[PDB]
RNA sequence: AUUCAUAAUAACUUUUCGAAUCGCAUGGCCUUGUGCUGGCGAUGGUUCAUUCAAAUUUCUGCCCUAUCAACUUUCGAUGGUA
RNA sequence: GAAACUGCGAAUGGCUCAUUAAAUCAGUUAUCGUUUAUUUGAUAGUUCCUUACAUGGUAUAACUGUGGUAAUUCUAGA
């Protein structure tokens, strides 16, 4: 290819959207957004296949063209929009709000919530950084930059991020010990506590997690996303509350 | 014409590669800007993303800061006397990087004028400076080194050869000639 | 020069003038399958029961929750009166739009309800109507103003011949509406008291004319 | 007209110079139209009622209009026939056009040139386009050294060459280049280039320089002198927004200590120039006018702020004079204590301007202390920088200066460090002793 | 040939067909860009002055500028040039033109008239036809007709009297670039944008530290 | 893990950017000026981050042929410096 | 709301396996060795500094008209 691609097939979709093999040739590619390719939802997926609340992408674009859907206290009207994790999907006349957040089974799930907890959104600080005229910032794993952070925070540390105002309300260190949600691997959707970083110099560190029926696995630190302390979620986790079984 | 790949070499073993496909955009090379010595002539080359690029075909002045007192000025280039790739250029007068140019003294020797109250030739401490830089000033030109690349940014910026490479390049020229 | 060749496409932009602009108050002039003259279990409930499929607002569902707790038959409204008119004013009063609208087409349907025994309700509900009235002016909604003015229509249209009997105290309530400094308020509370005027017979139009002669010598100084 | 009279001129040349010279006088000739107005009446009712279908208040308006009229019958006749007798009021831009008329006939303006010298000599007011016309017909000047008054001619030229809008500095380099002689007929092209905006600082460096190929010989050099300061004048009022000019206002002051001694001190005599302190030494320390006004405070920041960056590259070796650069220096710090205490605190632009002004002011006389001290005599002016020391600031000189080292501090300290410098403290009371105190 | 004469004072033009070889020969080594002369031209031009402004030769090849070879030629014409339009973006295609230097092939000449002669030609010199459109800055109408900068520009929009059927209508343009309260008010609002926000960040900036020397005063 | 992020100094530049743009509405002020202020949102723009990318790139893995055993280096083959 | 200027797209998709045997490719890495339209989040008062901002200047398209040629999504002069 000469330049970037701009359709995605059907079976070239990423798995866990749950697209039936049928219905077509292409699968909504997702705009380019915050959230990278192979882990967003895009919006014609969550109100078509996911909510029913539309049959076509033309009634996908209605609602969206009619300014329902907001994304993280933001008005969106792109279809393909990349509504990735943890995030806040709020209908307003529907009276919702949706905290997209992955089920045990390895997909996405649809999370009713509640005003005061839509209020607000974790975020696994990833990046902190010195910026121009001498600012520092932090990245979180949707893009977002936060400028003049607290001076305790570090990579891989969780911040809870109050949405109306793109603000830093508090944060939550990575130590042995907290809470600690999985997003990527085969595991993910398990929620468990974190027993032991095993930590290598160029390679990748892994992470030792138990959960609540002290079960162990092993992960990598890219997986790993710490949601809060002992058994004190800062999110409402879905049903199962993330467990797996036989 | 020019292109950069490594399709078109032996192989490491001493192989001689197929080809492979068609040349490419993103392996492009372009001519050398041979420059000169003269009034001041520079194009404008459009690079990948959207960026400019500067090239450089005549070229008079220049900015050459000297280092042991951390200060800069704009002269005039006189002439190429050495280059450690190819003395056609020091022959045909391109300036590149890492050529070794004669300078104006004027506007250095007017700084030290104005800075130390003492001229030149013929804080006390602070206004003594070597011998060899010394003769360059009663000369009237001064060896300095480019270390810009004036094809690409299309300025000729350089600094002052202070003590130990001015031995050295001093040994190269008396030994060349 | 309003928009008078329509184009090709479907959805046009229409912005909140040109919306007021084109709105009209008469619902007579409008006519629909009326579900809540169509059904007559009690009018009330059925308009009640149309709105709860409807309506998914957190304020309407918990005062779907409260009233339906109350209400599910006449004996049952005019015996519970008073509560459910006064939750009724208390959201109407909680001023939210997605909630906006049912609300006042319950207040219709309850007055058409209670019909002549409304009218010691009826001045703190077009009370609570203006005040709803003149917040919709703070925050711009055609819909708003369509459903409120539509409610002031049909309170009229039902309390007909008590308020054509006492003409005078409707106007001395909406001349806070109909001198307002608003050209679309003044259009449309003019639009439906001219409902009532057009109701009135000889005798209380001559009383509620030459009234009306007083308050404006009263308003001199007004324009509007 | 414009194409036509060009042909037509050369019958009679002499009615249309008179016509077009009326028509250069007529914009700043006064009009007046006064003409017999009648006692006022109080002739006004509303007739009919006031309403608010639009069509019904028109034809209301009409109709009260027209009653207004007779009713007041008097004025009404004497508007009436003023506005059927017509305007004679000749539109603002007739000397444009003039002027372009003039700019295509250059040599009837050639010919005669004693009825256009007063306007160049009273320096217009006339617009920027007219002035740039005018300028235009003066390079179109053919026999230019023979106009009525040649030199005086020359020196507004110069100064309209020194302005600061590089397309006025255009057109005066071309009439300074009418005026013909072989030593700017051998540097014509340099100062074009000079003019041009992108090869100004590789020109500079070019043949500016002294002791390079290409630079101005000595003669050349004396009779050339006046072009370059005035050209480099016009680049230094360039005003420093960004980068750019920035770098250039530096290049040109970086350049300047090449010249030569008497050459640098006729640079700043224009820079003074500009300025007044005819008034302080005519008087003693008395101003004249009370002139505290933004314009004047505005050129003394721009003459202090050339004079520290001359300063600044001219650490040593540049000349002191005093009739050009320490008395309009003692002039500006006393116009700045002058403003500070004659006017309120309610001109905040004024006051912060005079703050700024005294800053500078301090700042200066500080840095030519320190760069010249002992290296030429005082004793003339010892009196008038001690009196511009001693009214407003040794009285509360411990108040203000106490958390740095200050200006005037630091001038202080070198006056006492030096030994032929004690004469300012000999010269008061010790009162700068006792303010040290 | 056939000799496409334009007087462009009047926005006039017509053609003339030209069979001896007397006055194309007067024509001949010429270039575009040059003069000649009506009268040894013919009689009627007599005091006239053309410049050569373009041709065609016999075959349709239209006359470049800047080619000096009176043959045809193949030239690799860009965006910006005459002769040739761009079908698509960054395009060059290599087309037949004709050169510059006037010869015997040339099917039309055509010529501007700089200098009136003394007689009346029928279709140049006596006719005219009028600038189709007015002024559409405000400053072009200003300048048209010689308005004062205190004077506005909408009482002096140039109109034009349209007809269909009985209904009379007039047509006026839209003043592009006239100074409107909307602009105003536009410019109004950068300028508290700009101010609101530097304030907001010296706030937090003054926020940040304050809670670092806290932090470090613990 | 860095000559990193970032900051500072001195100059340099055929030299950039720092909004002469557009839609709906019309509110707050009052020195009653057609004066001062003001909402929603469209396009744009310097840098940094993000995303869709792109180009290089490390290890290991290809079918038949020795009746193919030497091959590559002028013409770049392997490495060093500019 | 035709036309035309301007902006974007036309570099994706569709077809075929001719070439290529450590080449492509598969799994695994790196960019502390680079460019990135778009999307998303942040981001720029620099007050002054000597002689129009109620908002500078040129053009050109389409169009009117005069033409060439056997002819093309050819185009010239005004």
């Amino acid at each position: 290819a000469r330049g970037p691609k701009k359709h995605l097939k059907r079976l070239a979709a990423p798995h866990h959207w749950l697209l039936d093999k049928l219905s077509g040739c292409y699968a909504p590619r997702p705009s380019a957004g915050p959230h990278k390719l192979r882990e967003s939802l895009p919006l014609i997926v969550f109100l078509r296949n996911r909510l029913k609340y539309a049959l076509n992408g033309r009634e996908v674009k209605a609602i969206l063209m009619q300014r329902h859907v907001k994304v993280d206290g933001k008005v969106r009207t792109d279809t393909t929009y990349p509504a990735g994790f943890m995030d806040v999907i709020t209908l307003d006349a529907t009276n919702e709000n949706f905290r997209l957040v992955y089920d045990v089974k390895g997909r996405f799930a649809v999370h009713r919530i509640t005003d005061e907890e839509a209020s607000y959104k974790l975020g696994k600080v990833k990046k902190v950084q010195l910026g121009k005229k001498g600012v520092p910032y932090v990245v979180t794993h949707d893009g977002r930059t936060i400028r003049y952070p607290d001076p305790n925070i570090k990579v891989n540390d969780t911040v809870k991020i109050d949405l109306a105002s793109g603000k830093i309300t508090d944060f939550i260190k990575f130590d042995a010990g907290k809470l600690v949600y999985v997003t990527g691997g085969r595991n993910l959707g398990r929620i468990g506590t974190i027993v032991h970083k095993e930590r290598h110099d160029g390679g990748f560190d892994l992470v030792h997690i138990k959960d609540s029926l002290d079960n162990t696995f092993v992960t990598r630190l890219n997986n790993v996303f710490v949601i809060g302390e002992q058994g004190k979620p800062y999110i409402s986790l879905p049903k199962g509350k993330g467990i797996k079984l036989s | 014409g020019i292109s950069r790949d490594s399709r078109h070499k032996r192989s490491a073993t001493g192989a001689k590669r197929a080809q492979f496909r068609k040349k490419r955009k993103f392996e492009l090379g372009r001519q050398p800007a041979n420059t000169k010595i003269g009034a001041k002539r520079i194009h404008s080359v459009r690079t990948r993303g959207g960026n400019k690029k500067y090239r450089a075909l005549r070229i008079e002045t220049g900015n050459f800061s000297w280092a042991s007192e951390g200060i800069s000025k704009k002269t005039r280039i006189a002439g190429v006397v050495y280059h450690p790739s190819n003395n056609e250029l020091v022959r045909t007068n391109t300036l590149t990087k890492a050529a070794i140019v004669q300078i104006d003294a004027t506007p250095f020797r007017q700084w030290f004028e104005a800075h130390y109250g003492q001229t030149l030739g013929k804080r006390a401490a602070s206004a003594k400076i070597e011998s060899s830089v010394e003769s360059q000033f009663s000369a009237g030109r001064l060896y300095a080194c480019i270390s810009s690349r004036p094809g690409q940014s299309g300025r000729c910026d350089g600094y002052i050869l202070e003590g130990e490479e001015l031995a050295f390049y001093l040994r190269r020229l008396t030994a060349k000639k | 020069q309003r928009q008078t060749t329509k184009s090709s496409k479907r959805y046009r932009y229409s912005s909140f003038k040109a919306r007021i602009d084109d709105l009209k108050i008469e619902p007579a002039r409008n006519l629909e399958k009326r579900v809540h003259d169509y059904v007559e279990s009690s009018h009330f409930l059925a308009s009640f029961d149309q709105w709860k499929e409807i309506n998914l607002s957190a304020k309407f569902t918990e005062f779907a929750a409260e009233i339906e707790h109350d209400v599910q038959t006449l004996p049952q409204i005019l015996y519970h009166d008073k509560k459910i008119f006064n939750s009724l004013v208390s959201f109407i009063n909680f001023h939210d739009e997605f909630s906006l609208q049912p609300l006042l087409d319950l207040l219709a349907q309850f007055c058409h309800d209670l019909g002549p025994d409304f009218l010691k309700f009826y001045e703190e509900a077009i009370k609570t109507l203006i005040n709803l009235l003149d917040a919709a002016i703070e925050f711009e909604s055609s819909n708003v103003f369509e459903w409120g003015f539509n409610c002031l229509a049909y309170i009229f249209k039902y309390l007909s011949k008590f308020l054509v009997k006492k003409l005078v105290l409707t106007c001395d309530l909406l001349i806070p509406l109909l001198s307002h400094s608003k050209e679309y308020l003044s259009r449309f509370s003019a639009e439906a008291l001219s409902f009532l005027v057009r109701k009135c017979p000889v005798s209380n139009l001559r009383e509620f004319v030459r009234s009306v002669f007083e308050k404006l010598e009263g308003d001199d100084e007004q324009t509007n | 007209v414009f194409d036509t009279l060009p042909n037509v001129y050369t019958k009679d040349e002499a009615l249309v110079w008179k016509l077009v010279l009326s028509f250069i006088k007529l914009p700043d000739e006064n009009q007046n139209l006064d003409y017999y107005q009648p006692l006022l009446e109080d002739g006004a009712n509303k007739v009919l009622w006031d309403s608010s279908v639009v069509r019904l208040r028109d034809t209301i308006d009409t109709f009260s209009h027209i009653w207004s009229k007779y009713s007041t019958q008097n004025t009404s006749i004497i508007s009436t026939t003023i506005e059927r007798r017509g305007n004679t009021t000749y539109p603002i831009l007739i000397r444009n056009q003039a002027l372009k008329v003039m700019l295509s006939i250059p040599q009837v303006a050639e010919n005669h040139f004693v009825d256009i010298a007063p306007f160049v000599y009273n320096d217009f007011s006339w617009t920027e386009v007219d002035r740039n016309v005018f300028l235009k017909t003066l390079s179109k000047f053919k026999n230019i050294k023979n106009v009525y008054s040649a030199t005086e001619l020359h020196d507004h030229l110069m100064v309209l060459l020194g302005s600061r809008n590089t397309d006025v500095q255009k057109l005066a380099l071309d009439a300074l280049l009418a005026y013909k002689n072989p030593t700017l007929n051998k540097y014509r092209d340099n100062l074009k280039n000079l003019l041009d905006d992108t090869l100004f600082k590789d020109e500079i460096t070019t043949f500016l320089t002294e002791n390079g190929s290409q630079s101005i010989k000595a003669e050349d050099e004396k009779v050339v002198m006046p072009y370059v300061l005035r050209i480099f004048f016009g680049r230094a009022q360039v005003p420093p927004t960004s980068g750019q000019k920035r770098s250039r206002k530096i290049a040109v002051i970086s350049v300047l200590p090449n010249f030569k001694k008497p050459y640098i001190n006729d640079f700043l005599s224009l820079a003074s120039e500009r300025l007044d302190y005819n008034y302080f030494f005519g008087n003693s320390h008395q101003i004249n006018s009370s002139k505290a006004t933004l314009k004047t405070i505005r050129r003394m920041t721009g003459f202090v702020n050339i004079v520290n960056s001359t300063l600044s590259v001219l650490r040593t070796n540049f000349p002191l004079h005093t009739n050009s650069v320490l008395q309009p220096l003692i002039y500006s710090i006393a116009m700045a204590y002058y403003v500070l205490d004659t006017e309120s605190t309610e001109e905040v632009h004024l006051r912060k301007m005079a703050s700024n002004l005294r800053q500078q002011g301090l700042k200066c006389l500080s840095s030519v202390f320190e760069f010249v001290g002992n290296t030429f005599d005082w004793s003339t002016s010892m009196e008038d920088i001690y009196a511009v020391v001693v009214k407003p600031r040794i009285s509360h000189f411990s108040d203000e200066n106490l958390q740095q080292p200050s200006s005037l501090l630091r001038l202080f300290l070198y006056w006492a460090h030096n030994p032929s410098l004690y004469q300012f403290l000999y010269y008061d009371e010790f009162a700068t002793a006792t303010a040290l105190m | 040939m056939k000799l496409n004469i334009s007087y462009p004072v009047n926005g006039s033009q017509k053609t003339f067909e030209i069979d001896d070889e007397h006055r194309i020969r007067v024509f001949f080594d010429k270039r575009i860009g040059q003069e000649v002369d009506g009268e040894a031209v013919g009689d009627e031009f007599k005091g006239y002055v053309f410049k050569i402004s373009g041709g065609n030769d016999k075959q349709g090849f239209p006359m470049k500028q800047g080619v000096l070879l009176p043959t045809r030629i193949k030239l690799l014409l860009t965006k910006n040039v005459s002769c040739y339009r761009p079908r698509r973006d960054g395009e060059r295609k290599r087309k037949s033109v004709r050169g510059a230097i006037v010869g015997p092939d040339l099917a039309v000449l055509a010529l501007v008239i700089v200098k009136k002669g003394e007689q009346e030609l029928e279709g140049l010199t006596d006719t005219t036809v009028p600038k189709r459109l007015g002024p559409k800055r405000a400053n072009n109408i200003r300048k048209f007709f010689g308005l004062s900068k205190e004077d506005d520009v909408r009482d002096f929009v140039i109109r034009r009297e349209v007809t269909k059927g009985e209904k009379t209508y007039t047509k006026a343009p839209k003043i592009q670039r006239l100074v409107t309260p909307q602009r105003l008010q536009r410019k109004r609002h950068q300028r508290a944008l700009k101010v609101r926000n530097a304030q907001a960040q010296r706030e937090a900036a003054a926020e940040y530290a304050q809670l670092l020397a806290k932090r470090l005063s613990e």
